[PDB]
């Protein structure tokens, strides 16, 4: 109900069966392997990611939040005379490192929280564990899944495709 | 779905909302207690041996 | 606080042991006044450490 | 689901009003 | 072959222009002359021992990258004994025949006998110390040293590619620069250390930075990373490079570009912070110099155009896969280079932003002229990439 | 050589590895419940020495008034500077695409986390009012103070703060599709909710394969200047002082150099142990201890460079206090850490070139040891010796520890090796996707001859 | 490439949902660090 999906025994009938797939005009459709094949993705998974653009975001705000604080802390809040060191834009060394480690920081942060959400990866319980051979997908074994999302997805019509496919064994997926 | 049940990703998502939300209130609780009027004794009626009268 | 901002604070040197004296409706012209009057050092100087502490 | 993120909001924002009151008790 | 000749005339151009107009500023100030020589050969010895540089490590460590650009390495570093052949005037300009030259007083501070000597004029007591080590013989005995280290170096290094290319196994032909390389990165570290000290450091010796030197071969590994990227974009049309060389190879030389722009400003931000915070007087003059009378906003310039600008340019993906985007960023940055020389050496001669001649500007364009058509004679003589090479499959990717 | 030997296969490669964990508590080997009583005895040695430190104060140790720093700041600058080649594994080579990551990664990044662990407590321990650790840290008190962040301490706390955190979420992120291999592999139905929560439902799906290669390829390029500055910092909490062993400017090159060779020198010598007595001879091969050797010959030359560098600094500065700097190290009452730091990391060095010795395994086990021995050394050199004497002749005195700041030393010893023990029984040492996606780099190499 | 959840009708009431929570700890924060005295 969730989808159809095809158990393949080689990265490379993955990759045919991912080519063919996509030839057929089928889209909405997700490939699971332990590895990235990459020769599945970039036919199926094409394009921009979004992690990027909120790393250079939060850590153009880490740097921006980093540089702010020391300013406003040293020299505007409190302006104290230590070492006799400058209390304006003049004392811009010794404050670059801990501009750099704040957006650096943040930044990172980015990079994980944003991949984690982006990918969908919150969603412990998926469908995709109902198929009982699913175990192996970290152990050697490769899947390709049809969701239902597709326009031109029928429930015996994409599990005879995937037949067609020559797969080692076909499971509709159930929620 | 071979192991976590159905509500395991709402589950999941407000676990992680209920730990910031856990953090943020230790912080404000360790905040309010170190700015506490019985903390710093203020507005307390503190008793003395004669209890003098101003 | 006090340090810094004397001037919302500050008042006529001879109605300091009056409990009776409320500081007026605009407070600012006259604090100024009287920080200007009595020599009361900028907060730089006010805000030293070992002003208070020793 | 974002309700039950409103209604973990609404109680976390009612035990630190309570907790800053009690500050101020 | 097209485009090659086409770089090679207008570095002679170049080359002809800066020393004419260079040779017109020697008849109205020879001692400025010198100096502005002193600048454009700190200038134009960038290209050559980054090029050496860059061989050893991509001959340490195999890449796609260095398979690309081991060749135009190889010729940019085959130039170095007319490196060697053009360092003679600042030694005439240190040894005792600057009288016969036009040049007042001697080139160098050490080379002073009224401040190397006791009971002279000057009598500077540090840089009579350091007599034995700044002096004329033990200077001109230790960089040509350094030359013959660094054309053996490259010589060996050239040759066994052509033996490779030619006859012999490749894989044989491959440990033995591997090696050579091993060796030669250890050499060259210390030896371009000691080179910038010798040249640049010594015309004031009350200042010294022991960071100094590996800031100079940061400075000289970006400027030969965007020159290599200006010449990846101007031979990207030359029938070896249309079959062999793909997107990687560029997406690896502007990573190397961002990352070593991220090192030059590391180098640079590490020793005036720790000069800054550590307010000891020995140090301090040389960010004052660098500093005062306008050089604030050279400084300024450097830190908004050779670091905020790349930095950013050089963060999105797309301009380093593109190799009229790389090559614009890479003009950028040599301009920025140049500046950052500038900012570096005119200091130590014109005391003042508006007291820069223009002997300052031709120099380093003439000779850096003189460089650009060195190398396109010597990569004219060679195929552009090693073909019979184990780390050729490093090419298809 | 090669990084991968031939005969492996994906199945192969994930029982291999997730085989070591996932086997019940009765079935743990001998020679892990002896090695785990040692680091517990050394971490209840740790215990006692923190209490007493914590009962009696920082004036159990050999630390006075001219040398303020002593063994506490020399094994603080050791062991975070254990982590830096570990982050160099999980993140520059990730960016130099080098292939020989895939095998030691997982173990490098596990020994920063718990390098970083130990050195942490270092300036908390060391800190005399420790429980005030917090007032460098910025945070809203009633005071409205603030730290200076002028000073290096500062960019301590938050190089520290952001270098263990961003070590600690990439760590995560390479452990996540390893959760879930464990989580599939596993065999009791309350084990598998264990790694089941840490993968999140990881599904190693092709769309999330992108994104997760995209992440880590930014982390990568994040954590790269990430621990060239904070090594950097490190090195700045001494070169933005006037201290004239001190105020050098090539400290953080010098620091990363030392850093990283001092890290490579403890990941062969945890290797080397973990390669004999597991099955990772397929994985860990000669070729990783080859090329591993060959980045300690590099950044040990560096190190040297350093050396000479002070040395020229020294001779080339007409500075009478740089002059008695470089006399002190040579002809001074601690001298034998200067000349033991030059045999133990110059001569130390020269067998490295040979392709023999680099090949050889105890001959990398001892040169491994030996390193380790004299980067302690060179961090006694360059803050003891230069804390010894000073500007002023009258406020000279020796650096002499006691039996406490060793057993602190023993104890943080013993706390890493508790938390590699328990790492290595709980997690695989080698990361099981990248190694087997290393397996089909090369098959598909073969395919493109 | 589109995102995960992109056109599940939750995901703008959780975003006002995150953006609420966090717009109410930072002024509960602020007032307790700037306005509780
Ligand atoms: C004196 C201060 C100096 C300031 C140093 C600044 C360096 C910070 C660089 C961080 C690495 C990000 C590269 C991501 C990446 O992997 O790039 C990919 C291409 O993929 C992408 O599209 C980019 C992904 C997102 C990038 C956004 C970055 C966020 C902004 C960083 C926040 C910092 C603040 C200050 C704004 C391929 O490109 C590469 O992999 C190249 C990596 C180069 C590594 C550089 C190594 C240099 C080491 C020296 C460190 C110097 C010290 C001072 C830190
Ligand atoms: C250690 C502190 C400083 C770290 C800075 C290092 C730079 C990191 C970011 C730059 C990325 C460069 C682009 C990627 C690349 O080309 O490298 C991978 C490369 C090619 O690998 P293949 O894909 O072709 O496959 C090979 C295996 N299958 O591999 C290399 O050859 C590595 C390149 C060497 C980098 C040289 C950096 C040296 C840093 C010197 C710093 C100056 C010190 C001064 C004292
Ligand atoms: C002006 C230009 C700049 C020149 C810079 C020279 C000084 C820098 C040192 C040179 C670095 C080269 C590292 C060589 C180490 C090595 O041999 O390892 C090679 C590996 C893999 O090689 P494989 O597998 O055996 O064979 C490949 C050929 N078929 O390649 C690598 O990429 C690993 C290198 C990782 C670099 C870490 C060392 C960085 C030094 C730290 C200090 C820097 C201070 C900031
Ligand atoms: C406003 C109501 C104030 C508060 C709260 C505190 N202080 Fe004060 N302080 C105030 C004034 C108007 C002055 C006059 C100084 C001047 O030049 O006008 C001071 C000064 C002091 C001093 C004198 C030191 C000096 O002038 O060099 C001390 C020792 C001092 N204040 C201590 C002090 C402490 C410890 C406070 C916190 C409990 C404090 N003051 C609060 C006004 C106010
Ligand atoms: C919460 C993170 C804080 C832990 C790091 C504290 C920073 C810190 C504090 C110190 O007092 C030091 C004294 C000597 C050397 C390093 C030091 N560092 O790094």
């Amino acid at each position: 109900v969730y989808g159809v999906m095809a158990e393949f025994p080689t990265p490379e009938a993955l990759i045919e069966a991912t080519r063919k797939a996509k030839a057929a005009g089928y889209t909405k459709m997700d490939a699971f392997s332990p590895f990235p094949i990459e020769e599945v993705i970039e036919e199926i998974a094409h394009g921009d990611t979004g992690v990027p653009r909120l790393v250079l975001l939060f850590g153009l705000i880490g740097a921006a939040s980093g540089f702010i604080l020391q300013y406003i802390g040293n020299l505007v809040d409190y302006p104290l005379n230590v070492g006799g060191r400058p209390l304006d834009i003049t004392n811009w060394p010794a404050m670059i490192p801990i501009t750099f480690e704040s957006g650096i920081l943040l930044a990172s942060f980015a990079a994980a929280i944003g991949m984690i959400v982006l990918n969908g990866l919150p969603s412990p319980y998926h469908p995709v564990f109902n198929v009982p051979r699913f175990q192996y997908a970290s152990q050697d074994a490769f899947f390709l899944c049809i969701e239902a999302t597709d326009p031109l997805f029928d429930r015996s019509r994409t599990s005879q495709f995937l037949r067609s496919l020559n797969p080692m064994q076909v499971s509709e997926v159930a929620y | 779905a071979q192991i976590f049940p159905r509500n395991a990703n709402l589950l999941s998502r407000l676990s992680i909302f209920a730990l910031v939300l856990l953090v943020v209130e230790g912080i404000l609780i360790l905040g309010v207690y170190f700015r506490s009027n019985y903390f710093r004794q203020v507005n307390v009626a503190i008793e003395q041996p004669v209890a003098f009268s101003h | 606080n006090c340090h810094r901002n004397p001037e919302l604070y500050v008042r006529p040197r001879e109605e300091v042991y009056n409990m009776d004296y409320v500081p007026p409706s605009n407070q600012l012209e006259i604090g100024r006044q009287l920080v200007a009057e009595y020599g009361i050092m900028p907060p730089d100087q006010l805000t030293n450490c070992y002003v208070c502490h020793r | 689901l974002s309700r039950l993120m409103i209604a973990g909001l609404m109680v976390f924002l009612v035990l630190s009003l309570v907790v800053l009151l009690a500050g101020r008790l | 072959i097209p485009q090659l000749g086409q770089v090679q005339m207008l570095g002679l151009a170049a080359a002809v222009i800066g020393i004419g107009v260079l040779a017109a500023g020697y008849f109205l100030s020879p001692t400025s002359f010198f100096e502005s020589y002193i600048y454009g050969y700190y200038v134009a010895m960038t290209i050559p021992l980054g090029c050496l540089g860059f061989l050893m490590v991509q001959h340490l460590t195999g890449g796609a990258w260095g398979v690309t650009v081991r060749r135009m390495l190889e010729a940019g570093a085959a130039t170095l004994p007319i490196m060697g052949l053009l360092f003679i005037p600042i030694a005439l300009g240190y040894f005792d025949t600057y009288k016969a030259l036009g040049l007042e007083h001697p080139l160098y501070e050490w080379a002073n006998p009224e401040v190397v000597t006791p009971g002279g004029a000057e009598f500077d007591p540090i840089i009579a110390h350091k007599v034995p080590w700044l002096s004329p013989l033990w200077v001109t005995a230790r960089i040509a040293i350094f030359f013959i280290i660094w054309s053996a170096l490259a010589l060996t290094l050239r040759a066994w590619s052509r033996q490779q290319d030619a006859g012999g196994d490749a894989k044989k032909l491959a440990t033995r620069m591997r090696r050579l390389s091993g060796i030669g990165v250890a050499l060259f570290v210390i030896t371009v250390t000691f080179f910038s000290f010798d040249v640049a450091m010594s015309l004031d010796p009350h200042w010294f930075s022991t960071i100094y030197g590996a800031h100079y071969m940061a400075n000289a590994g970006l400027m030969t990373l965007a020159f290599l990227a200006l010449m990846m974009s101007r031979v990207r049309d030359a029938a070896l490079f249309r079959e062999y060389v793909s997107v990687k190879p560029i997406h690896d030389i502007g990573k190397l570009i961002f990352a070593f722009t991220v090192l030059w400003t590391y180098m640079s931000y590490g020793q005036l912070v720790i000069i800054w915070s550590g307010d000891v007087a020995e140090f301090t003059p040389w960010y004052v110099h660098r500093t005062q009378h306008g050089w604030v906003f050279v400084a300024l310039a450097l830190m908004l155009f050779a670091f905020a600008l790349p930095f950013f340019v050089l963060l999105f993906r797309g301009t380093k896969r593109n190799l009229n985007t790389l090559a614009t960023i890479a003009g950028w940055i040599v301009v920025m280079r140049f500046v950052d020389m500038a900012w570096i050496i005119l200091p130590e001669f014109r005391e003042h932003l508006w007291d820069i001649a223009i002997t300052d500007v031709a120099a380093p364009i003439g000779l850096i002229g003189l460089v650009i058509a060195l190398f396109a004679a010597n990569v004219q003589q060679a195929p552009l990439l090693p073909l019979r090479d184990p780390n050729m499959e490093q090419l298809q990717n | 050589e090669a990084y991968l030997l031939p005969g492996e296969t994906y199945t192969s490669i994930s029982a291999k590895i997730g085989d070591v964990p996932l086997t019940p508590p009765l079935k743990t080997p001998k020679g892990w419940l002896a090695g785990f009583s040692v680091a517990f005895f050394m971490l209840m040695i740790f215990f006692v020495s923190v209490t007493w430190l914590f009962i009696r104060g920082v004036g159990i140790w050999g630390i006075n008034i001219p040398v303020g720093w002593g063994m506490d700041i020399i094994n603080f600058v050791w062991w975070i500077g254990i982590g830096h080649a570990g982050t160099l594994i999980s993140a520059i080579l990730l960016l130099l695409n080098q292939g020989w990551r895939n095998s030691i990664n997982r173990f490098a990044e596990a020994m920063t986390l718990f390098a970083v662990a130990c050195a942490g407590l270092y300036p908390i321990l060391h800190l005399g009012r420790p429980w005030l650790f917090y007032w460098l840290i910025p945070y809203p008190n009633t005071h409205g103070m603030w730290p200076q962040f002028r000073s290096a301490l500062a960019w301590d706390v938050f190089a520290i703060s952001t270098y263990a955190t961003v070590s600690l979420v990439f760590w995560l992120v390479g452990l996540i599709p390893d959760f879930a291999t464990l989580r599939d592999r596993a065999k009791n139905i309350w084990v598998k909710r264990l790694y089941g929560i840490a993968a999140l439902g990881w599904r190693g799906s092709a769309r999330h394969w992108h994104r997760y290669e995209m992440a880590s390829i930014l982390l990568a390029g994040l954590s790269t200047p990430l621990v060239v500055s904070v090594h950097s910092i490190i090195s700045l909490d001494f070169a933005i002082s006037q201290v004239p062993g001190w105020q050098v400017t090539v400290f953080p090159p010098y620091f990363v150099a030392g850093a990283v060779f001092a890290g490579f020198a403890m990941v062969l010598l945890l290797m080397i142990p973990v390669r004999t007595f597991y099955g990772f001879e397929n994985y860990i091969t000669l070729h990783h201890l080859d090329v591993m050797a060959k980045v300690m010959l590099t950044t040990g030359m560096i190190v040297v460079y350093g050396y000479f560098m002070e040395v020229f600094a020294s001779l080339y500065s007409g500075n009478e206090f740089e002059e008695y700097l470089l006399y002190n190290r040579l002809f001074g009452p601690s001298s034998w850490a200067y000349w033991g730091l030059l045999f133990c990391n110059a001569v130390a060095i020269q067998p490295l070139w040979f392709k023999k010795v680099r090949q050889n395994i105890p001959a990398l086990l001892i040169i491994s040891l030996i390193v380790s021995v004299g980067m302690w050394l060179e961090r006694y050199v360059i803050i003891v010796i230069s804390l010894e004497r000073d500007f002023l002749p009258s406020s000279w005195d020796i650096y002499i520890p006691t039996i406490w700041d060793w057993s602190l030393y023993i104890g943080t010893f013993g706390l890493f090796f508790t938390l590699l023990f328990l790492f290595i029984r709980v997690l695989p040492m080698i990361n099981i996707f990248e190694m087997r996606l290393f397996l089909y780099q090369e098959t598909e190499k073969a395919k493109q001859r | 490439m589109q995102p995960e959840w992109s056109g599940d009708p939750e995901v703008k009431p959780v975003f006002l949902a995150v953006t609420l929570t966090g717009m109410v700890a930072f002024l509960l924060m602020v007032w307790l660090f700037a306005f509780y005295w």
